[PDB]
DNA sequence: GGAATCCATTACT
DNA sequence: AAACGGAGACCTGGTCTCAATCTGCGTGTT
DNA sequence: AGATTGAGACCAGGTCTCCGTTTCATGAGTCTTTCCCGCACGAGCGGGGGTGATCCCACGCGCA
DNA sequence: TGCGCGTGGGATCACCCCCGCTCGTGCGGGAAAGACAGTAATGGATTCC
């Protein structure tokens, strides 16, 4: 049954503690926890909304031969498409 | 959807009913709303509660909870039960995870209904004893048949695990002991009685509609779990005991294997299913 | 056969030795737990374990409201751990012919110099729709608000006519109390007489007794006085809340609880809701101390 | 194949590149990937001594009801149990 | 076990060869190692590949590898082959990834013997082509007939996805690739020229021992490569070719289409499935 | 039959028409790949794309080793795309006639006729043996006896560490050279059932001859307080660098195949800024 | 009887 | 010609603490 | 009183640069057999979940 | 303003989608002994101090 890991930095503290009630902290900005395909979509759609001006990524299980794959929303760690492959992309300065 | 508001959430962002979680026994701490979070302040530090997650919470001696805090639990659907010494002391439930009554006006017809309840309580006491044949049986009877049953089972149990009895039957009100065994079947039995008057509230089921039992506000929770206390809570409370050594937290061991029978006999899955076809 | 809904806010409880204690910042206050029939929990309020227990044995309803229950949260138990209410509900709701005496019963209420406990549902549905227009209209004119026609959006709170926002949170402020009354006698929410197929159906039906009477005059009242970029929801609700400080309204809906399950006058129940610091002098005849 | 992810802090840059061979890097110390039983132990296990002085926590499919479990070690979030349920607990400071 | 140290780690710590995925492609970066990480920097930033779970990292034009790199790479297994226009060019490879020689020097019983060369080289058909006997066929119309068959499904296409065909079997050494339909089969072609290359070496089976191709190192190669040549990657290549649109790179979503078909297809287990097969293990 | 070995470090490698460009910090090398056959890369070095376009063409094999060779890392091609030296190892194994005179021939390089294949292995460690205790004496160093600890090497003895040290960096030298060739470290004659089978046979052959004197030697002027593997590898180091080591490895193995005399091909190192007078009249510019 | 020596006595590579 | 370890050095971003503020998140005959 | 927000202090971890130091992490004198560890496929394979349809008032409103 | 329904609108009874498929096998992987043709160290047989 499938598993989600969402990770944050510089989001209101509201939205810190509000993952709390369906995930862990095992480290700062990082949240993990398991659902199905339908709660993870909703609960993505809350952190998209409240989260403001900040940094929000996550990843979960796909049909990839990787096994997963990347949503990202106003994130410096881009990700990119290698036909069909999801990459961390980090730019440089 | 309209807006997100943080310490609030639909019935469909939460998870279904029968995938959370069953229990967590909390003591010696207060509970909080912080940063909109369910908290549990020990002496040592704080925990975060995954309130999606979780069925029921508990509450023992020596603990405190917030106004704020109880609503963001109620919101989760998760209910709330104080479990003190000698057995259960209060409950406490928020607004219903469903949003239809279907199943709640359904309970109330066959609830009301004098045959419709001597058919239901035929239904109720052949799951637990699906062998014997209830065709024709009355209500009078019938609470010889489970006491008798139950008291036979206790017995043959406890000569399998030899230990002492005070030839008592289990009830959640003016219970007491101080033998191990005693709050060994409290903290085994609790985990069920709080695990079934969460889900009952999440499908929208009120607890006063019992059949077996009638004279309270929670009848219905006990006759659901009269049907599930003598297959699983029981076994490992009397087995917790005996494998238990002396000055030694029973309660920690009971809970500990109660979860692993109720994972194990897919009791979630299972009930929600019993409730459907009663 | 009285009831105390008392309500605590803004305070901490626990358990002295054997009755509950008040530790608002006011002063400490020692209520015997026998006088308690229900706590309406408000804001700002904590809950020891060794209260509830001591309040759990004495059947005490726990339920925990809004500001002066202008919403509602949680509950525990019905008071005295009784349910005869609600298995009242569900045999008057089975059946039709008590379904047809009850809902005639609600519409006298709401006309209480008009007869129809002839008219049928479609009737009396459709006469219920008549009155609502007049009195958004007698209202309209009588605050000199303009008033086109019921216009509003679950989806869009924000996007709302100021006349419809102050009625669409007027009404849930009311929610609160009728609903924490429903659960703190045992009533199931879920079984409605006219709406039926929501949990709050019942909540709905037993609520609009006082629609009419106490959410529109005050909604259309916060339209009136309110200025342009400034949010009137908790302005409705602020001017709600302060119809529920008396605590008259909420002596109405007791008695309506009962009328409308046809208790026996000598089994109907009333209640008085006492607060601490409005009947100091009421409470300590009786054997509360009041500590500074 | 099951989950897994990973936490850093105050670990040599050595480690933090080494382990990118196998889990990406979501964000700043936090790595991701499907993992069998075997393979994840083995990068636990070197994750266990390159360390250095810093923090280091786990995550993977579990058999409870949650469906993970934590590893911890010299960590400031300690791993407590609450009757078989693993749950993160932060020590006062 | 002994210390562990960044970018040494024995193969049990790391996935077995099914366990991985397919490839990569590079083009216009440079390969460098820093923080103990393989790193293909980009003009815009850079991107970790994660070398653990790759099958082989193809590597395209303009692009620049140092040394520890290919160390880096070379102890994950991961194979490295370059690869441009025209075909493919060049192969490498780490040391190895399995410490047991057994299927090496049973390839080695089986190459020598002349016998043994017909046996399993009539096997291949079979594999190729299920419905066919070759129990009575020589090595020399092995060569011509294989020959004629991988003419004839291209001609079969032909007519089938109604897009022209230049008539130009697949040859690596010197391919023209002029027409966009040549880079599309070719990109898929090397592919899995990468892939066979990268599951050979981790193995250890070397490439120099023949089948039905002779004269190169990289034989065993172009034979295992030769099993699945048509099944798989030549009709999705094909059929992406008739769905060709104007203004996009043919190569990037034809190599997505050549994923899915061998994520689908299940050619690294099959692959390997067969050759324990073709070893008589 | 002729072979460029060429080894390549802290520099980097790039294309212009038909030539490698060595851009190394001295300056410009303009080395064509026309006659170009191995590129032994060394630690810290670039190689463009375009480079290994032509290398394929030529047939140039391409190996990224340490310091010329004191490590194995990756390898490519074989020597102008030629198969047929790994086909005659795979024709000398399958029978255990042709095994057993090889392994014969591996002795007799270090009696031989008669020797079965675990008469000769016996001797071996009796040879092996000795030539401990003579170095033992001969350089004075108290060598207890050859105890190590594989998954270990921190705590052992320097004398254990030492030969440990010097012999991992011939293996490496081998390997790569092997490599090249197009042989299969795999498939070895008296070794058997690791990747590296070949390897361990053919390296048997130098071990007394240069690794043993250099594992003592280091160990006899070894101090207490500093890593020895460091110290061995660079004596390595030096010893690999005249290159003359690899000219007689690249005929070993040809005697080791039967390859005939004619067939034999020669292969010499080349230093590209030590060999400059050589590398001019064969059409290479130079820069600086 | 025991030491020195040889080959068994025992055992290292 | 890479490439990594040690010593700054500077920064954002997370965390704690101290006023100021509100009691909370809005549908139910049009 | 409890919880949120905001402003402000504060400081540890991250990241960048610069300087210095390396080209590295280290087996097999010898392979064979055998006791622990395996994880994908073989045999008949029906319990779930995604969702069309629809009720009956919500949004809005037309004639009366 | 009296009177209801034109668009919905999502749970829910139940419809068709899914693999159904999880324990044993046996196929490879271990690791530790255990061989295989040699010395080295040392003690009883033999003879001498």
């Amino acid at each position: 049954m499938p598993m989600t890991v969402i990770t944050l930095k510089n989001v209101p503290q509201s939205l810190r503690g509000d993952l709390t009630r369906w995930m862990q902290e095992i480290a700062t900005g990082v949240y993990v926890g398991n659902f199905n395909s339908r709660i993870r979509e909703y609960l993505w759609r809350r952190v998209q909304e409240t989260m403001g001006a900040g940094e929000a990524s996550m990843c979960f299980a796909a049909r990839n031969e990787l096994g997963y794959d990347f949503l990202t929303e106003n994130a410096s760690r881009s990700v990119i498409d290698y036909d069909g492959l999801p990459l961390i992309f980090i730019p440089k300065e | 959807a309209g807006p997100i508001i943080a310490g609030k959430s639909e019935s469909s962002e939460l998870p279904r009913v029968e995938d959370r979680a069953t229990f967590i026994y909390i003591e010696h701490a207060k509970i909080n709303r912080v940063d909109s979070a369910v908290t549990v302040a020990e002496a040592k530090g704080v925990v975060r509660i995954p309130a999606a997650m979780i069925g029921v919470l508990l509450l023992g001696p020596g603990t405190d909870i917030s106004h704020r805090a109880v609503e963001l639990l109620g919101d989760t659907g998760t209910a709330l039960v104080w479990v003190g010494e000698q057995g259960v002391r209060y409950y406490a439930s928020g607004r219903a995870l469903a949003r239809s009554t279907r199943f709640l006006v359904k309970q109330a017809e066959l609830v009301t209904n004098e045959r419709s309840r001597l058919r239901v309580a035929r239904r109720m006491y052949q799951m637990r004893f699906p062998t014997e044949d209830v065709s024709k049986l009355t209500m009078q009877q019938l609470r010889s048949h489970e006491g008798a049953r139950v008291r036979r089972k206790y017995r043959e149990l406890s000569k399998k695990y030899n230990v002492p009895w005070k030839k008592r039957v289990y009830n959640p009100d003016d219970f007491a002991g101080g033998d191990p065994i005693n709050q060994a079947l409290s903290a085994a039995h609790v985990a069920l009685y709080g695990l079934v008057h969460s889900v009952v509230a999440a499908l929208g089921l009120s607890p006063g509609l019992g059949f077996v039992h009638t004279g309270h506000d929670r009848s219905f929770i006990y006759d659901v779990a009269d049907l599930y206390k003598a297959e699983i809570t029981v076994p490992i409370a009397f087995a917790v005991a005996a494998e238990a050594e002396e000055g030694q937290d029973i309660g920690q061991l009971a809970r500990l294997r109660t979860r692993d029978a109720f994972v194990d006999g897919k009791i979630l899955k299972r009930m929600v299913k019993d409730l459907q076809t009663l």
